[PDB]
RNA sequence: AGGGGAGUGAAAUAGAACCUGAAACCGUAUGCGUACAAGCAGUGGGAGCCUACUUGUUAGGUGACUGCGUACCUUUUGUAU
RNA sequence: AACCCACUCCCGUUGAAAAGGUAGGGGAUGACUUGUGGAUCGGAGUGAAAGGCUAAUCAAGCUCGGAGAUAGCUGGUUCUC
RNA sequence: AGGUGGUCGGGUAGAGAAUACCAAGGCGCUUGAGAGAACUCGGGUGAAGGAACUAGGCAAAAUGGCACCGUAACUUCGGG
RNA sequence: CUUGUCGGGUAAGUUCCGACCUGCACGAAUGGCGUAACGAUGGCGGCGCUGUCUCCACCCGAGACUCAGUGAAAUUGAAA
RNA sequence: UGUCGGCUCAUCACAUCCUGGGGCUGAAGCCGGUCCCAAGGGUAUGGCUGUUCGCCAUUUAAAGUGGUACGCGAGCUGGGUUUAGAACGUCGUGAGACAGUUCGGUCCCUAUCUGCCGUGGACGUUUGAGAUUUGAGAGGGGCUGCUCCUAGUACGAGAGGACCGGAGUGGACGAACCUCUGGUGUUCCGGUUGUCACGCCAGUGGCAUUGCCGGGUAGCUAUGUUCGGAAAAGAUAACCGCUGAAAGCAUCUAAGCGGGAAACUUGCCUCAAGAUGAGAUCUCACUGGGAACUUGAUUCCCCUGAAGGGCCGUCGAAGACUACGACGUUGAUAGGCUGGGUGUGUAAGCGUUGUGAGGCGUUGAGCUAACCAGUACUAAUUGCCCGUGAGGCUUGACCA
């Protein structure tokens, strides 16, 4: 397990800015609808993280059309363009698996002002 | 996953607020349908003046699931709850509006309507 | 269950036949001459040529 | 299975486990030498040792992260007054442990744990 | 077929491709292997090579096998392994490295597997546990009926039974090479290779291929 | 506790759980047989080995190999049953 | 809740126990529960009645006698030619 | 690990002699040491589904307090 | 006879509920027909809830397993 | 000699349900009917009922028929039947009775022998030992749908619609694995309730199902990932022949030569020389005397015990005990220690702010099991026991 140290760490050459459970972020997804690429848009708050490497996910949490949604992301595949923090939020868990269950004013995440 | 006996809603306005899967097709012994599996279902509530009536057996096509659709990266998609939209004899959706939002493996030479009507694609 | 048929003097004989015990391992503490057993405190103290328990 | 797990369970549970390696330890830091069975001579190890490296460095945070764990007052007055200074160089490895026989009563291995540098 | 050679695993990764898609891979690591001897049908009957790798200490390489490894000037390695070849020359002291296995190249994997304990039937068999409510008396995951009365009136030979799911060697075959690291001696493998990590693995040519 | 001597006695293997002291059952020692062989365990034949002594037309022990061979009682038309 | 009871599951069945245990369960100021002393008994007693109970014994207790009841029925029946 | 009449009965929470942690007082239940297989017993947590199990929701999970608001058919007018 | 026939409930109901009357073989104090409250009473259906189940996985204690001490039982014509 | 049904686990026959190969057809095509060969592999979930069965609902390539004490209770159940309670209808004056109904009703056994599933000890394999092996034989596996191209072609009045031959993606089943997605993780980190204690405040510890909870490393795991069934060859079944007479013709047969299936033998995977018929290869070790004879595969005495194996100790993704694998100071085998990682989530103390609860800073802080890497600080001795002294005889052929 150190000769796998090494074939991992030079595919880990991306900038993944540092963000935090919690957070706001804007997710730009690599998409496909035949020969023409675009970027579609994943915005989100961030409830869960995985600090392994590059075996690294994290995942972010959105209500779409009335109807909540959970993508998990592995931060280090090509698919994932780029990443933004878009509002720093406060929490003091690591998990936030308990905004399943809040709705609306129930789940609002305080601002981190600094 | 859904199985026999799984009560799911309904994304159209056909009729229906509730069915319940009563086969999974395509298999002997056939466990589970995931997204864009075909199922038999009956409609266990309606609403007064749509084109569906309680009881009805029909078919449908599953498009939302709280197990989730797994991508080539490793990434999985998860959604709140499960839903289905009602095909006629055809294999084509009898509602004419879709609600929510859908996935990408939806995009076969079958189901590319139902992708066209939803509000949104994942 | 119990035996249809009482079993004979050579059947449990040979069943006894792996019940032998075996030996230790004892050595000679070099410096003084007691026998103790291999790896472990003599019965006076001594380890490997040293007090170590001082009885 | 237990492929690559750690511990030994010694028929006791979790609470009385803890709890009787915590004696063992506050035993030893103040006769510097006891005689247990063999098994329960490996675990502490694994006990008495770490307490040993925290005691290196001297101040409130420390003595009450000792305190929280061998819950003595003269253990850890022993600590951080003799043990952790006379150790201060040792990179590890404070304690001894030698094999000795069997009990009489239910034939079971015995062994002699004691510090490395005793006074004696 | 018929050639190979002889490596540890070293765990699993995975490598993502340029279009996203992510490969699952075992690494295994082959130092170069030792021919050791060469086996003809006039001298042996059937026709092989056989193969040394890794490192030994001095004090446990035995006299009568020290001799063996030096009649080929190989010096001594951990174990030793034979390659039933078809139609290949090797003189007694080559070196056979991972440079013969390309990408793509769908080779076959020999390993020993984890092993657990004794098992019982559901475990080893797959059979079904019976009821565990509805006045069932501790005959929860017992087997059940091993027979029938008395026509035969004994218990078949190769009845399913419990004990000792096996440390047992298997293959898997079909498995497609990644990428090969000719200066690092590493052989990048998609799927998964039996074993634990650390153990000794044999790497062959697609027996079967074809398609 | 129990023993090894020494003493008593005609005799302690008459020693106090004490005259004689059988059988089932459990041991130690010696001789021969026994780890490629299928079954009421024997018998007809039979090699080799061991011991004794009248030195092999003898006596005792063992029994490789081989032909034949499904206990006893009762009750029954009839039982390896 | 204490106390009295015994509806369900599992364990136990060579039991810790010749009727229990752990979890739940019913009544709990009354046609209640209970201590001490006393009365009724073998074709007899008592019974909110199940042929239930009358000392781990009940479609007629236990014990000693008639008594070695009777048994067209099972079993067994001992040395030799 | 069964049965056995009556009396005393402290502190903090608590309606309470329930229950939890303690006091005075008493005890660790007369084979122990290891290891950490199947299987059995008593439990904890489980993805997606939610009675599809079964003779039968058996067993388990669930509800559970105090104050306030609100409460149907039917009724023997009390109730429910 | 019989899972009578019609209706309700279910995707599908030999059970359940409402009827009809051909009552093998109901019926008026061995009472007939109703009935609020009650029931560790029988049948059927819903909500919630769940390892009951698809289909089992992991974890914790007591055995089972090894060692030292004590030490049974039913059974048994003889067994190569 | 425990009697229906359910559950678990099966095993065989072929009178074949599907898949495979064919003849005839009142076979145009797509579908069928019937007969022949074929047992390799597969061969529903539910509603009602105690039900086997049956009828319904929705599937499937298909939902085969039978034997096995109508297979299976020292493997489970106990709904039905078939003890004791109670009731209805009917029969009897009555006690009571009913292959007539209804509600309730204790399922014991620690496996000696055979058998089967695993796993060891002894001996043998002709001197002994370390290692690698051949393969007589045995076992496992063998299922299949849908879509597209050929092609709207052949066929047909049209409607409708192929054979043969190729690509793709699934269902069930099996094996391995833990990189990903999750589960668990009473050995890690937090929050919080009641109460007791540490002199007290702060700060911590015990008990309450791990007190209740929120997360979670390694390992294990599926619902997660990868892979598999083949192609091909040989000999054949039914069937179709070529040449060809007996019997100027005809005729697959009598002589001769062919094609031919998931069945058979190999090909794929595993075990395998106790295969007493005990095989083969490479290498290593041992090169002393004396006596007694019942005179050689003999017996005893002294000296010498090698190659190697075991005991012992540190252990292991190996394990019930064994066995197996690595190591024992010329050493990284285990523990610690030193860095990193991972998880949790801003410790204590102090300083400020407020009357206090609290907030803010020092501070992503402190702690951190099983993980990675390095390091002899601690424990693996300074030993003992088995195992010997060149490996019989007869014959043949080459040397001498
Ligand atoms: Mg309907
Ligand atoms: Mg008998
Ligand atoms: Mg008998
Ligand atoms: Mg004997
Ligand atoms: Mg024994
Ligand atoms: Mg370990
Ligand atoms: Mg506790
Ligand atoms: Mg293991
Ligand atoms: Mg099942
Ligand atoms: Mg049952
Ligand atoms: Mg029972
Ligand atoms: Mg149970
Ligand atoms: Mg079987
Ligand atoms: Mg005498
Ligand atoms: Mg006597
Ligand atoms: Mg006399
Ligand atoms: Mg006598
Ligand atoms: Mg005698
Ligand atoms: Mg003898
Ligand atoms: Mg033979
Ligand atoms: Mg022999
Ligand atoms: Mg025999
Ligand atoms: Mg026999
Ligand atoms: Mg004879
Ligand atoms: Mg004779
Ligand atoms: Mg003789
Ligand atoms: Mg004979
Ligand atoms: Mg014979
Ligand atoms: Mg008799
Ligand atoms: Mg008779
Ligand atoms: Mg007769
Ligand atoms: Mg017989
Ligand atoms: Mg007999
Ligand atoms: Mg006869
Ligand atoms: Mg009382
Ligand atoms: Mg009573
Ligand atoms: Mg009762
Ligand atoms: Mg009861
Ligand atoms: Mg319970
Ligand atoms: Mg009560
Ligand atoms: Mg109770
Ligand atoms: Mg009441
Ligand atoms: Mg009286
Ligand atoms: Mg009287
Ligand atoms: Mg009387
Ligand atoms: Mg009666
Ligand atoms: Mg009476
Ligand atoms: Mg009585
Ligand atoms: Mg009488
Ligand atoms: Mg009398
Ligand atoms: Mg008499
Ligand atoms: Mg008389
Ligand atoms: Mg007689
Ligand atoms: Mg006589
Ligand atoms: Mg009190
Ligand atoms: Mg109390
Ligand atoms: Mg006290
Ligand atoms: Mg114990
Ligand atoms: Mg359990
Ligand atoms: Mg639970
Ligand atoms: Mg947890
Ligand atoms: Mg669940
Ligand atoms: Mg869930
Ligand atoms: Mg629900
Ligand atoms: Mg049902
Ligand atoms: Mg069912
Ligand atoms: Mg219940
Ligand atoms: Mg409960
Ligand atoms: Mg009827
Ligand atoms: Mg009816
Ligand atoms: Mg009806
Ligand atoms: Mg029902
Ligand atoms: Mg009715
Ligand atoms: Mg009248
Ligand atoms: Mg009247
Ligand atoms: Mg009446
Ligand atoms: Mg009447
Ligand atoms: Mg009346
Ligand atoms: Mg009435
Ligand atoms: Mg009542
Ligand atoms: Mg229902
Ligand atoms: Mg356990
Ligand atoms: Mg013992
Ligand atoms: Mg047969
Ligand atoms: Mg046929
Ligand atoms: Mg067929
Ligand atoms: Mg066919
Ligand atoms: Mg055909
Ligand atoms: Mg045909
Ligand atoms: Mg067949
Ligand atoms: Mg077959
Ligand atoms: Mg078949
Ligand atoms: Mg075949
Ligand atoms: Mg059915
Ligand atoms: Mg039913
Ligand atoms: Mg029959
Ligand atoms: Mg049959
Ligand atoms: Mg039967
Ligand atoms: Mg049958
Ligand atoms: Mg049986
Ligand atoms: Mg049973
Ligand atoms: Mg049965
Ligand atoms: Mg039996
Ligand atoms: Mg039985
Ligand atoms: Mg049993
Ligand atoms: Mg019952
Ligand atoms: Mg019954
Ligand atoms: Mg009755
Ligand atoms: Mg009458
Ligand atoms: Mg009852
Ligand atoms: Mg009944
Ligand atoms: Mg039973
Ligand atoms: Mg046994
Ligand atoms: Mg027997
Ligand atoms: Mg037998
Ligand atoms: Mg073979
Ligand atoms: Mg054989
Ligand atoms: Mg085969
Ligand atoms: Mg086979
Ligand atoms: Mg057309
Ligand atoms: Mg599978
Ligand atoms: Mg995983
Ligand atoms: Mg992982
Ligand atoms: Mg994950
Ligand atoms: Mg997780
Ligand atoms: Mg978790
Ligand atoms: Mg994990
Ligand atoms: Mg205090
Ligand atoms: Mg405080
Ligand atoms: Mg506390
Ligand atoms: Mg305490
Ligand atoms: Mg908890
Ligand atoms: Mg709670
Ligand atoms: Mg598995
Ligand atoms: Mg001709
Ligand atoms: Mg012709
Ligand atoms: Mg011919
Ligand atoms: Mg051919
Ligand atoms: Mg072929
Ligand atoms: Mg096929
Ligand atoms: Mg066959
Ligand atoms: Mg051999
Ligand atoms: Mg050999
Ligand atoms: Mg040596
Ligand atoms: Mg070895
Ligand atoms: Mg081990
Ligand atoms: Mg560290
Ligand atoms: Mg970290
Ligand atoms: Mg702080
Ligand atoms: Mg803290
Ligand atoms: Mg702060
Ligand atoms: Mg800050
Ligand atoms: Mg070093």
């Amino acid at each position: 397990n150190k000769i796998i140290q090494q074939i991992e760490a030079e595919q880990m050459n991306k900038e993944i800015p540092a963000f935090a459970p919690g957070d706001t972020v804007i997710v730009q997804v690599k998409v496909k609808e035949g020969d023409r690429q675009r970027l579609q848009a994943f915005e989100g708050v961030v409830i869960a993280k995985r600090n392994r490497g590059l075996n690294s996910a994290f995942t972010v949490r959105k209500i779409s059309n009335g109807v909540g949604v959970e993508r998990t992301f592995q931060t280090y595949s090509p698919i994932v363009d780029s990443l933004s923090v878009k509002r720093r939020g406060d929490v003091r868990k690591a998990k936030l698996y308990y905004l399943r269950a809040l709705s609306g004013k129930a789940a609002r995440i305080k601002e981190k002002l600094v | 996953m859904i199985q026999t006996q799984s009560m799911l809603d309904v994304a159209d306005n056909s009729g229906a607020r509730r069915v319940m899967c009563i086969k999974v097709l395509g298999g002997s012994h056939r466990r589970y349908a995931g997204i864009g599996d075909i199922i038999k279902v009956t409609v266990k509530e309606a609403i007064p003046r749509g084109k569906v009536k309680k009881g009805q057996v029909m078919t449908a096509v599953v498009v939302r699931t709280k197990h989730g659709v797994r991508r080539t990266d490793g990434s999985i998609i998860r959604f709140d709850g499960n839903a289905a939209v009602l095909l006629n004899n055809k294999q084509e959706p009898i509602g004419t509006r879709i609600f929510g939002p859908v996935t990408r493996e939806l995009r076969t030479e079958k189901f590319m309507k139902i992708v066209s009507l939803a509000p949104e694609v994942l | 269950a119990v035996q249809q048929n009482k079993k004979s003097r050579s059947a449990r004989d040979m069943r006894r036949s792996h019940d032998a015990l075996e030996s230790n391992a004892l050595s000679v503490e070099k410096s003084t001459g007691e026998v103790h057993l291999r790896h472990h405190v003599s019965p006076d103290g001594f380890y490997r040529g040293r007090k170590v328990v001082d009885k | 299975m237990r492929h690559r797990k750690s511990g030994r369970h010694l028929s006791r549970t979790s609470a009385h486990r803890k709890a009787m390696f915590q004696n063992m330890a506050v035993s030893l830091f103040e006769h510097e030498l006891i005689k247990t069975t063999l098994p329960k001579a490996k675990e502490l190890r694994r006990v008495a040792e770490p307490l040993i490296t925290l005691a290196k460095e001297d101040s409130v945070a420390n003595r009450r992260l000792a305190f929280d764990r061998t819950r003595s007052k003269a253990a850890v007055g022993k600590l951080f007054n003799d043990l952790g200074k006379r150790y201060a160089n040792r990179p590890g490895g404070y304690l001894r442990i030698l094999k000795c026989g069997f009990r009489a009563g239910d034939n079971a291995p015995m062994a002699y744990v004691e510090l490395v540098d005793r006074p004696v | 077929m018929t050639i190979g050679v002889v490596g540890r695993k070293c765990g699993m990764t995975r490598i993502f491709t340029e279009e996203g898609v992510s490969i699952p891979v075992t690494v295994i690591e082959v130092e170069p292997n030792r021919v050791t001897q060469f086996k003809t049908e006039e001298t042996d009957g059937y026709r092989a090579v056989q193969v040394t790798a890794g490192e030994r200490r001095a004090s446990r390489v035995t006299k009568a096998q020290a001799g063996h490894f030096a009649k080929a000037n190989v010096a001594a390695g951990r174990g030793v392994w034979e390659f039933r070849l078809g139609e290949e020359q090797y003189a007694a002291g080559d070196q056979i490295t991972v440079d013969l296995f390309q990408a793509g190249q769908m080779v076959d994997v020999t390993g020993e597997s984890k092993g657990k304990g004794f098992a019982g039937t559901i475990k080893r068999w797959n059979f079904r546990g019976q009821d565990n409510t509805h006045g069932n008396s501790v005959s929860h995951r017992v087997p059940g009926s091993i027979g029938q009365c008395q026509t035969p009136g004994r218990v078949f030979k190769g009845k399913k039974m419990s004990g000792h799911l096996g440390a047992e060697r298997v293959t898997v075959q079909s498995l497609e090479i990644v990428r090969v690291d000719a200066e690092r001696n590493l052989l990048l493998v998609k799927g998964a290779v039996p074993g634990a990590t650390g153990g000794d693995v044999i790497v062959r040519p697609a027996a079967k291929a074809r398609g």
